[PDB]
């Protein structure tokens, strides 16, 4: 597949190009602009800085995958333990779950691009329309589409200066950038989703431990939270923020019930099915 | 954000104190997962 070739190209673009650019991220209820400085060092390590341009000065700096510093607003819900990068993007197996196809050509940020359709092979995940830079393979535009082909989010570069390496001054963060197994399993996952992390956190409101499980298929992710109910009769809940769905379902158990919450960039049905499928580990 | 469900001894209030936090956690975590993409960062920043 030439589409496969493009994905492979996209996969390594990060280590083969140094660049600066500005992009927009838009979803229902949010419009924001950001700057990125990305330098490939002489040893091949990637140093990258991301800065929000409108409103508050949110920022992150990463050095060869590790977060060097991150603004408070981006990390209030992360323990330092959580600072691990679980993985490297691997597109090799993505073809199992998505159909990859070149569907045309486009012009984005003043640059010629090829348009790659990433279409789900099932109903359990969302598709993407990716516009890849011809010169470098970097993603100029990314549209997340629902089942009906409706737009859930837009990620798009407005300006991209490639080849050129950002100066050291530009890679430096502002002061706002702060220097930095569970007894539950799912008895159902959509094809290709696999457990990426497992840990315990404390409930935000009570002294109770809350089990956290994260799953991914290479492109999409969802997280599961299991919280004790202590016999409370709490019903279900649902929410959505742009591409991210939230579903909470009561699970009857022999230990007073549990509330199972699933959050992720997957269809509502998927989250719901997963929530209903969470079970405690047995003796 | 806007928590939604109704009338079965399961207050939105109970959910209100939890759901937004869990949502934040998932998005933020995705942001720091090591992916080369700027997109997870963008999503987290949008919060
Ligand atoms: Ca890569």
């Amino acid at each position: 597949a030439d589409a496969s070739d493009w994905l492979n190209r996209l996969a390594e673009a990060d280590r083969q190009n140094s660049f600066q650019g500005t992009f927009v991220y838009e979803r229902n209820g949010s419009f924001s602009t950001h700057e990125i400085w990305h330098r490939v060092e002489s040893d091949g390590a990637v140093r990258e800085r991301l800065l929000q341009l409108d409103g508050a000065r949110q920022e992150v700096v990463r050095v060869d995958g590790r977060t060097q510093c991150i603004s408070g607003g981006l990390a209030d819900q992360l323990a330092d333990a959580q600072l691990w990068p679980v993985r490297k993007f691997d597109p090799s197996q993505l073809a199992s779950w998505y159909d990859l196809r070149l569907v045309g050509e486009s012009r984005v940020a003043g640059r010629p691009a090829v348009v790659l359709a990433v279409t789900p092979r099932d109903q359990h995940r969302y598709g993407f329309e990716l516009h890849l830079d011809r010169d470098t393979g970097l993603p100029l535009k990314s549209l997340l589409l629902n089942e009906k082909g409706q737009l859930l989010e837009r990620f798009q570069f407005t300006q991209l200066n490639t080849g050129a390496a950002p100066a050291e001054d530009q890679l430096q963060a502002g002061a706002e950038c702060q220097v930095v197994t569970v007894a539950w399993r799912s008895e159902w996952l959509p094809p290709g989703f696999t457990l990426t992390r497992s840990f315990m956190r404390r409930s935000p409101v009570t002294p109770d431990p809350v089990a956290c499980l994260t799953y991914g298929d290479g492109l999409a992710r969802f997280s599961v939270f299991i919280e004790p109910l202590h016999g409370a009769m709490v019903g279900d809940a649902r929410s959505q923020l742009g591409p991210t769905v939230v579903v909470s379902k009561r699970l009857q158990t022999d230990d007073g019930g549990q509330m199972v919450t699933v959050v992720g960039e997957v269809p509502l049905g998927t989250a719901e099915r997963v929530a209903l499928s969470i079970r405690p580990e047995a003796a | 954000p806007q928590v939604i469900t109704n009338s079965s001894s399961s207050d939105t209030r109970w959910h209100e104190q939890r759901l937004p936090i869990y949502l934040r956690q998932h998005v933020q975590q995705s942001a720091v997962s090591g992916t080369e993409s700027a997109l997870p960062y963008a999503r987290a920043a949008s919060l």
